[PDB]
């Protein structure tokens, strides 16, 4: 085959293309003696996927007649090792001048002229926000698919980040509206001890201090360890029946590998979107009594064409005639099963979208006629920044829409895992798009009784009962009741009061009569 | 002017001249002196050019090799990038990018990085392309312990953890059993927080209250939204037993903080101050402080820089307004013994001393070439020398272990306005020497906060669930004893032959 050398393609305007291609080895993240990077030699099936779907997206709007009339589109894929060293020399390569092999350091930027028009962003929330600084500064428009931390959407420090998948606040807010329409008001809550989990535990107490739901405390979990046992404990010991487990999804089955071990109590778990696909933890055999797992997946049309597509190019690139027409040396040896191990990434949607929006944002600054575009002083970033904050672009259907938060709009499905033989299955119990509507009536709970389970407290008290709280912020009240004679000598106060042996009062009493 | 000076080798300088906390505007980028000047920045910026210079003078490493300098303003996370690459660019300003940079000779030869942790990070993941050596004063966070991560990036300050052992060490020693916890909101805040909670729970403290304070601009016309939210934060401060008071914030967003506490007359309480505002000169101008508690914080020995006082007295190269700053803050600076000033000097002599052993030169004689920075990378780690009586040398994770002090704040300017209460030893992990300490007691009596008084004799434990500092007391009914020997939550039952005197430690015979 030959693969490596379509990854180059001339036009008119050029996307450039932000992919992991490659993996390093267990040793690949090397102490370098010096400057000079690694190279990943380990191939990996979801960046050729995610290319191949880049490709698409371009051939077709190239043939799209009246996007972007007269008007050649080209791209320039480039590798990402999930590594920032690596990929800084290809975002360099972007921002370097047209035609040219330098970037320059000027104190103003009026003329300047970076020889890609827009980028397709990585994968990872990592490299997105190491490459975001940099690309923002120059105001280079960067669309990324599956970068979902909510930091990102702050325009004070990312002005020209876009991105095709919902920030992670529209998940943590669907779960919030979970938890409040169920009635759960007294939970715990779990994040992954990485970057993740750190953000999403952020974000979700916010939003359950902004509820009123009460926190029971802000665990954080290992990655890959001897802590987890404590914190298993302290949510054993906080009386609690729904746990908010928002993990990576290593860290999420290190902890069922010790719940199972532990034979922890049945209770409810949400779960994030990543761990929710479980194809690690839906192995273990015990999973079936864990308890209830529930989650949130957004939805999306199917990239249908994709797999024929994938089959018709990787054919093309079989046939030596067309090769006769080199940064990815792992790509020309790949056979074709490994691409059809993951022929169906719903991702690949994303980075369609991705590539259709910048299409149509160009096609708008140009201000375009769908007969034919004006002569125009070539275009240059900034331009299609303005233009971009507002734009609406379908995607086959499906319309969509970017606002400043910088996210596309989308709705969710709230799913449930059924239980048959050692195998869970999703099946969907309601929707959200802002508001939950629940359909209630499917929903099997892991206790016998087949019953809510119950986890709450109260704000709300009888008079004479001790004013007490609970909770990592004091969310929740928990008071209590004194015995009958003995008085609280302040309602307001903690402590239960006496008096003489002939006295009495009644329960919860705060006076003392002879 | 100042910021520049031509030599055979070039040290690129990043400070915080400007530091407002509110990308290129026009396509043009930015300028900070429309930013409030930070005083502490600009007397750092000074040290470094003072180290340079008396380098230059000093005829006993260099062969007369002019160790010129060149600064530009970091102004926090803005302002950025853009001096990375007018630092790696070549003679004509152009940067040609190579699959391999080993044959590249960049403009600067090192750069003592910025202060922030953000900038640190930001540049560095630039120049871990190149390997060009970066050392940092005071970015304290551990997250550049991740060497593998970070491989150019050294340190002349201890870790933020050393800054956390010695808190939760300083309350042991006073047991303060019950703080309160304040955080910005930001990473300073966050990552810290978590820090000190994991800390916490370790050694036997309970955090009573945590809260994210809200980031007002140092002039901020006060929204609705942050006033409430201010004299909220009191409320709940008043409410808790606790007069300990543990504070992570810049600088800036803790003057307005102060004036609402000021007004709620909240006073009485124990402030300990995070290193970022420990020993700022500007919030200790405000005399209102001496009736609102008092004042401790952790920061940087104090060393003595001989003859500093008297030295002191292509973008956005320059500052006005700096020198007035300076000229009445000179007041408090000249008392105030150099601080961080010497983690600047540090710097500046590590990489001399550096260079000088990298071209292996015999005392003021030695030839001069190209120098690429990876090799003065490789050469940085290996130096070990005392500077001012003090040795400095790099741990394998890139961090210099100088002391640390705890300093008490002090109104009667006749004297120095920090006075050291203790040292801490980074390689012994111990706080040690403390100090006589003024407390705002009527008779200097240790200040107290703990959840629950102890129990009397024979009594077990009752603890009420929400932290394990906190605990009622039961006395022993009759039957059963106080086995605090063996046991302290449960009052064991006497032997069936025998009884017991109700709240009591020990059995007795009856009939
Ligand atoms: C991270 O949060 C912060 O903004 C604070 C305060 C700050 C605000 C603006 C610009 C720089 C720093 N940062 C720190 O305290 C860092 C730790 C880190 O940043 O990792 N240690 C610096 C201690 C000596 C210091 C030097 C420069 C000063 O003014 C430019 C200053 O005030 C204090």
């Amino acid at each position: 085959l030959c693969l490596s050398q379509q990854l180059r393609m001339k036009g008119d305007y050029v996307l450039g293309g932000l992919f992991p291609l490659g993996e390093a080895e267990e040793a690949g993240l090397r102490s370098r003696t010096r400057p000079s990077s690694p190279v990943c030699t380990r191939f990996s099936s979801n960046g050729l996927l995610w290319a191949l779907a880049m490709k698409m997206a371009v051939e077709e709007i190239n043939n799209k007649s009246d996007l972007l009339p007269g008007l050649r589109l080209g791209y320039d894929l480039f590798d990402t090792c999930s590594e920032p060293v690596v990929a800084m020399k290809p975002s360099l390569m972007f921002l370097a001048k047209a035609g040219s092999r330098d970037i320059a350091a000027y104190c103003n930027y009026t003329q300047y002229q970076p020889r890609v028009l827009a980028v397709i962003g990585p994968h990872s929330s990592e490299l997105a926000m190491v490459t975001g600084k940099f690309f923002s500064f120059f105001l280079m428009p960067q669309v990324s698919y599956g970068a979902s931390m909510e930091l990102l959407s702050a325009r004070e420090t990312f002005p020209s980040f876009f991105r095709t998948v919902p920030s992670d606040r529209v998940q943590l807010t669907a779960a919030a509206e979970l938890l409040q329409e169920f009635g759960w008001n007294w939970v715990a809550a779990l994040g992954s001890d990485d970057e993740y989990g750190r953000q999403g535990l952020s974000i979700f107490s916010a939003l359950a201090a902004a509820r009123g739901i009460c926190i029971a405390h802000e665990g954080l979990v290992p990655l890959p360890l001897g802590k987890v046992q404590d914190v298993l404990h302290q949510v054993n010991q906080s009386s609690v029946q729904v746990v908010l487990l928002f993990a990576s999804v290593h860290a999420a089955h290190a902890l069922f590998n010790y719940s199972i071990s532990s034979r922890l109590s049945p209770k409810v778990w949400v779960a994030s979107e990543a761990w929710l696909t479980s194809d690690l933890v839906m192995g273990l055999p015990g999973m079936a009594q864990m308890g209830t797992v529930l989650g949130f997946l957004q939805r999306g049309a199917q990239l249908h064409e994709f797999p024929q597509y994938v089959k018709t190019h990787l054919a093309l690139a079989t046939d030596p005639a067309f090769c006769s027409a080199q940064r990815c040396p792992q790509c020309d040896c790949i056979t074709l099963q490994n691409v059809s191990a993951g022929l169906n990434h719903h991702q690949t949607f994303s980075v369609y979208a991705a590539v259709y929006s910048v299409a149509q944002a160009l096609h708008n600054t140009l201000q375009c006629n769908a007969s034919g575009c004006p002569a125009q002083d070539p275009v240059k970033p900034w331009q299609l920044l303005e233009n971009m904050y507002n734009l609406t672009f379908h995607v086959g259907g499906l319309p969509l829409r970017f606002d400043s938060s910088g996210n596309v709009d989308m709705e969710y499905d709230l799913k449930l895992w059924v239980w048959q033989g050692s195998v869970p299955r999703l099946h969907d119990v309601g929707r959200f798009n802002g508001s939950l509507r629940t359909e209630r009536l499917k929903i099997r709970w892991h206790t016998s009784d087949n019953q809510k389970p119950v986890s709450r407290c109260s704000r709300q008290c009888q008079e004479g009962q001790v004013r007490r709280v609970k909770g990592f912020h004091s969310c929740c009240y928990d008071c209590v009741d004194c015995e009958a004679g003995s008085y609280r000598q302040n309602p307001d106060d903690i402590a239960c009061t006496f008096c003489g042996q002939d006295e009495w009062s009644p329960e919860r009493s705060t006076r003392c009569f002879r | 002017s100042d910021f520049y000076l031509p030599g055979d080798y070039l040290l690129g300088g990043l400070f915080s001249l400007h530091a407002n906390m509110k990308h290129l505007n026009f396509l043009q980028v930015p300028m900070c002196k429309e930013y409030e000047v930070k005083v502490i920045g600009y007397n750092l910026m000074q040290a470094m050019r003072f180290a340079v210079e008396e380098i230059n003078n000093d005829s006993s490493l260099l062969p007369g090799v002019l160790l010129g300098y060149e600064i530009v303003d970091v102004c926090y996370i803005s302002n950025n990038v853009q001096p990375v690459l007018y630092f790696l660019a070549h003679e004509d300003n152009l940067l040609p990018i190579q699959e391999d940079y080993s044959n590249y000779s960049s403009r600067v030869v090192a750069v003592i990085g910025p202060d922030n942790s953000e900038s640190v990070m930001t540049v560095a993941n630039f120049l871990s392309l190149f390997l060009l050596p970066q050392i940092t004063y005071s970015a304290i966070s551990d997250e550049l312990r991740d060497k593998v991560r970070f491989p150019a990036l050294l340190r002349t300050t201890p870790s933020a953890d050393h800054h956390i052992e010695a808190m939760v060490q300083l309350m042991l020693h006073f047991r303060w059993n019950w703080i309160i916890v304040l955080v910005s909101n930001d990473t300073y805040g966050r990552d810290n927080g978590q820090l000190l909670g994991e800390r916490v729970a370790r050694r036997g403290i309970c955090i009573a209250f945590q809260e994210t304070l809200p980031t007002l601009q140092p002039n901020q016309n006060m929204t609705s939204e942050e006033r409430q939210r201010l004299v909220t934060i009191v409320d709940k401060l008043q409410q808790s037993t606790a007069r300990v008071v543990v504070v992570f914030s810049p600088d800036l967003t803790l003057y307005h903080f102060f004036n609402e506490v000021l007004r709620q007359n909240f006073t009485g309480a124990v402030w300990i101050a995070s290193e970022s505002w420990a020993i700022d000169p500007v919030l200790h101008n405000l005399t209102e402080l001496r009736h609102l508690g008092t004042f401790l914080g952790i920061t940087i020995q104090s060393v003595p820089i001989p003859g500093f006082s008297e030295f002191r007295e292509t973008c956005n190269q320059e500052c006005d307004n700096c020198l007035n700053a300076t000229l009445s803050f000179n007041t408090i600076l000249r008392l105030s013994g150099e601080r961080v000033v010497y983690s600047v000097y540090s710097a500046v002599y590590a990489v001399a001393h550096a260079l000088h052993s990298l071209l292996g030169c015999d005392k003021s004689t030695c030839t001069k070439r190209v120098v690429y920075p990876w090799q003065l990378l490789e050469e940085i780690w290996k130096v070990n020398f005392t500077l001012l009586d003090h040795q400095i040398f790099f741990d394998p994770q890139g961090d210099v272990a100088l002391h640390l002090e705890i300093v008490q704040w002090q109104w009667d300017r006749s004297q120095n306005p920090f006075q050291s209460v203790a040292s801490y030893y980074p390689l012994q992990r111990q706080l040690k020497n403390i100090q006589d300490i003024s407390w705002h007691t009527i008779n200097n009596t240790i200040p107290m906060s703990m959840c629950s008084k102890r129990c009397q004799s024979g009594q077990k434990k009752k603890p009420v669930g929400i932290h394990v500092c906190c605990f009622e007391c039961i006395d022993c009914l009759p039957g059963t004893f106080l086995n605090h020997t063996e046991d302290e939550y449960e009052c064991q039952a006497c032997p069936n032959n025998e009884w017991s005197y109700q709240s009591e430690t020990s059995c007795f015979k009856r009939q």
